[PDB]
RNA sequence: AAUUACCGAAUCUUUGAACGCAAACGGCGCAUGGGAGAAGCUCGUGUCAUCCCCGUGCAUGCCAUACUCAGUGUCGA
RNA sequence: ACACGAGUUGUUCGGAAACUGAGCACAACGUUAUAUCGUUUUGUUAGGAAAGUGAAGGUGGUCG
RNA sequence: AAAGAAGGUGUUAGCCCAUUGAGCCAUAAACCUGAGCGCCUCAUGAACAAGCGAGUAGCACUGUUUGGGAAUGCA
RNA sequence: AGACCUGAGUGUGGCAGGACUACCCGCCGAACUUAAGCAUAUUACUCAGCGGAGGAAAAGAAAACAACCGUGAUUCUCUCAGUGAGCGGCGAGCGAAGAGGGAACGAACUCGUUGCCGAAUCGGGUCUUACAAGGCCUUGAGUUGUGGCACAAAUAUCAUUU
């Protein structure tokens, strides 16, 4: 019956999904009282895709609104003030770590050194 | 500073600045149009309840259990076109709470519980 | 008595809606291994005491 | 140089004009608290040796510790069992009172990765330690490559598992040849070593 | 080689002299009679053990001659191989080449 | 628009180191923003007093930092 | 007992919001190899700058 | 049969089924490849008389630890 | 007035807290048992207790072993060696190291000091597709010293354009 299908309900606006989010939690709300009142098994058992519908405007308003503020700090030099839901989780351990720019930092003899006496290929006969 | 009256320093008011206010910490829409369908889930069919909207005025609902009567009044005038009057609720011992709305004598409970359907 | 805490009311009511008997369809599943519910709790033989 | 000048000053600790420095020293030190950050070092030239620099993340805490020996913590002086372990006074613990200063400091304040300390001052009562920290976590620290390794994450408590100057010393670790044969790397690595009953396959 | 070049040692406690083995590196006077650079041999597949002592001539005499014998066999590629730099391959050299796998580098 | 397996995009109630304060309390704050609002006021719309919802900031210690201070600490006019 | 279906309605009732008591022990401070330890109501924390409240007045839109 | 492989199927399966090969297809980074390969930018390899870690080491007493014994290490 | 020093208060950006804990690092630390009793000794520098990391940890680049024709960081293995070592009511019992055959191995480097330089440094801004080992700018830290060059694998300093 009525299913949203999710390629039909991605080139929908802001606020034509939130109008049929409101659409289709008033019509669970009213099959929840079809449920407490007898109910035929026709009626009643639309109870999933209308449930499962309801998850797909949910899932597009909340991945337009992520894509729309992961698009609002990274565009300038605004990333110092960017909130920790949208920064990229790692490990713990993995945000703390030294980054690869870093951790190769070396000495100017160091640099010397590897420039002066580089690794060689070579070969034996 | 000077003219210390008091047998004991304490500390002086420096100048304090106020917090700056965070832009966002939640990228999760919330309609303020659905809001009401989880406050008011379904109603009762049961003899005490059918009983009571036929005598008195009353309706009967199971409602979420973290709502007061505040919020269960303003939620059953933008879902249903009517004006409670008073909300006695009830924590159910099946977990759930159970809300008594009676309407506001020009509104009938017959009209609504049968646009409601039950 | 009449005192009890919410969220001991609350595990009071967990354990009313989990007094209930396996159903019928239940018995007549594919893999079925479930008989009786193992879990009966009666309120003289076994105390919670929450 | 002018460090041999401040290094030369700091072995005459007995002299008259070291020996009043310390006493007033000594005197401001027991009317603070047992963990007091300092600006810079009191000893410049011993903490630049030890790993300090004038950076940004570098930062000096002066720890205090309690001089004596180890009393037991048996209940009443009453313990048990064999006569060997009656001893309740007498007792010393095996850790110096340098590599405690450096644990209490790091158990305290755990954002900060220390290294390692150097005596200070002495009183009838207490001992001094300036002991030397680092914010792993600043800018500076992770981009300059002499220290940077202490951002790593295997140097999180150094000062618990005795990886300090001060930690190597109670462990034996000044020592290398047929002194220290019996604890290196550890002296648990070595009993498991030497002890561990190794059953060949084909025997 | 999958292994680097170690010298010659002889072994110490009288129970063992007569006997020689592998050492750990050539000394930096071992690798200047041969005229070569200790901090360029490490890079050329040569071990190089600065505390080694060199205490006879015999001793000394023996690992340049392995030194001697490495360079000759040596092949060393060059690190642009179109403009060749110094005495290197000549790509009828880096294209014959090929490894040992013999469990000491001899 | 099957279903299953896999995974990148999300959702993730109340808690818990649990950190606004508490706690056999589904309890109570101080700033700040949003909401709903049948009394009023407005020329039924707006606006909306309390009341009532919702988001965010706020434990403590420390490091770095950019303004307001204390000191018969040493100076200095 | 067992199965099924119900049943606990609050401005004022009891609690909390919102009291103090015997006491507890968070912060601070000290101790301890170790905090999972001590002190913490005899008016009362802490070597101890823990009051963010504001009398009166000055500054300039409102009511006699 | 380059496949005998060992699981399933109503009863003992190489032939009933799945399997058991050569290879095909698709890949966020990272990994690996004349330190893969260009461009920009940026570094820079080779040519042309002084001293070196001080409440430290040691020593004494005590305590412990060790095969370490006129004292192995530590406090 | 102002400064410097030593301390506060807030604002901003961060971090620590608990879990796991087989192995590993630091401490703390027994007794039953064995000695045909038992107290030294043994069990055992083990169990239990407390703290702390990692994918390993710890060790590691000679104030080393040796006494040789010498060896050459650490770690591990077989052996040394249940020892004509040693410790021990010299009782019960305990207990190694060097050498040698191997595993691994591109294995080495960084400060401090000294000498020569002296902010050439670091952080924040901002501009280059860029939180550039880039420019340019900043009293913001810093001269109570950040950085560079040389120090046994050494043959030394600055220029510069090839
Ligand atoms: N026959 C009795 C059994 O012997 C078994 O062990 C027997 C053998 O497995 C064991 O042999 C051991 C060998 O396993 C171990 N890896 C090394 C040892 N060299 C051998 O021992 C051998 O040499 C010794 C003298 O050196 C002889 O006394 C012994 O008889 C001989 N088997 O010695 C025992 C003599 O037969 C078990 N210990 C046990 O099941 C049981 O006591
Ligand atoms: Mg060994
Ligand atoms: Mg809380
Ligand atoms: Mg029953
Ligand atoms: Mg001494
Ligand atoms: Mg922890
Ligand atoms: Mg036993
Ligand atoms: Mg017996
Ligand atoms: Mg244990
Ligand atoms: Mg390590
Ligand atoms: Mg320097």
């Amino acid at each position: 019956s009525h299913h949203m299908k999710i390629k039909d309900l991605r080139e929908k606006s802001k606020d034509d999904l939130l109008k049929t989010l409101t659409e289709y939690k008033k019509e669970l709300s009213q099959l929840r009282v079809v449920q407490q009142t007898g109910g035929a098994e026709t009626r009643l058992g639309r109870i999933r895709p209308i449930r499962k519908s309801i998850a797909r405007i949910l899932t597009v308003l909340n991945q337009n609104e992520r894509s729309n503020l992961k698009m609002f700090y990274a565009d300038r030099k605004l990333r110092c003030k960017t909130p920790k839901v949208l920064r990229a989780k790692l490990t713990h351990r993995r945000r703390l770590a030294l980054k690869e720019n870093e951790k190769n930092r070396k000495t100017s003899r160091q640099m010397r050194q590897a420039h002066k006496f580089p690794k060689r290929v070579y070969a034996v006969k | 500073a000077k003219s210390y009256t008091r047998p004991q320093f304490r500390r002086p008011h420096t100048y304090r600045k106020p917090a700056m206010a965070k832009p966002s910490n939640r990228v999760t829409v919330e309609s303020k149009d659905i809001a009401a369908f989880s406050v008011i889930r379904y109603p009762l069919t049961t003899d005490k309840a059918m009983k009571k909207i036929e005598e008195n005025n009353t309706l009967t609902f199971i409602v979420d259990s973290r709502a007061n009567k505040t919020e269960i009044k303003k939620a059953m005038r933008k879902l249903y076109q009517v004006k409670a009057v008073k909300v006695n609720t009830l924590i159910r011992p099946d977990g759930l709470k159970k809300a008594y709305i009676r309407l506001s004598a020009a509104h009938d409970a017959l009209d609504t519980a049968n646009k409601i359907g039950l | 008595g009449r005192f009890k805490p919410l969220a001991v009311k609350k595990k009071y009511a967990k354990k009313m809606n989990q007094n209930k008997p396996v159903p019928y369809w239940i018995r007549l599943r594919t893999g079925n291994r479930i008989k009786w519910n193992e879990k009966r709790r009666h309120w003289r033989r076994t105390k919670l005491n929450y | 140089g002018a460090f041999m000048y401040l290094n030369e000053l700091w072995k005459k600790k007995s002299s008259d004009v070291m020996r009043f420095i310390q006493r007033i020293r000594s005197w401001e030190f027991r009317h603070q608290h047992t963990v007091v950050r300092l600006r810079r070092p009191t000893r410049p030239e011993k903490a630049r040796m030890l790993g300090y620099k004038t950076k940004q993340g570098f930062c000096v805490f002066r720890v205090r510790v309690r001089r004596g020996g180890r009393k037991r913590p048996v209940h009443k002086g009453i313990t048990y069992g064999k006569p060997k372990t009656s001893g309740v006074l007498g007792m010393k613990l095996n850790k110096n009172n340098q590599a405690v200063a450096e644990q209490r400091l790091g158990k305290r304040f755990g954002n900060l990765r220390v290294l390692n300390s150097y005596w200070v001052n002495m009183d009838s009562t207490f001992k001094w330690y300036e002991v030397i920290a680092v914010d792993p976590m600043c800018k500076t620290i992770r981009r300059d490559p002499r220290i940077n390794w202490i951002v790593n994450s295997v140097h999180k408590h150094r000062e618990q598992r005795g990886l300090t100057s001060a930690g190597r010393k109670h462990r034996g670790l000044r020592h290398k040849g047929h002194k220290a044969s019996k604890l290196r790397p550890s002296y648990r690595a070595a009993w498991r070593r030497n002890n561990r009953i190794v059953f060949l396959r084909k025997r | 080689p999958l292994k680097a070049l170690r010298p010659q040692v002889n072994c110490p406690t009288v129970r063992h002299n007569m006997k020689r083995r592998l050492g750990r590196g050539f000394s930096p006077a071992e690798l200047k009679a041969a005229g070569l650079n200790p901090q360029y041999a490490a890079t050329i597949g040569i071990r190089v053990d600065s505390r080694r002592k060199n205490k006879s001539e015999e001793g000394m005499n023996v690992n340049v001659q392995r030194l001697k014998t490495y360079m000759s066999k040596l092949v060393l590629f060059p690190m642009n191989h179109k403009k060749v730099q110094k005495g290197e391959a000549s790509e009828e050299e880096v294209k014959a080449a090929t490894q040992d796998r013999s469990r000491f580098g001899d």
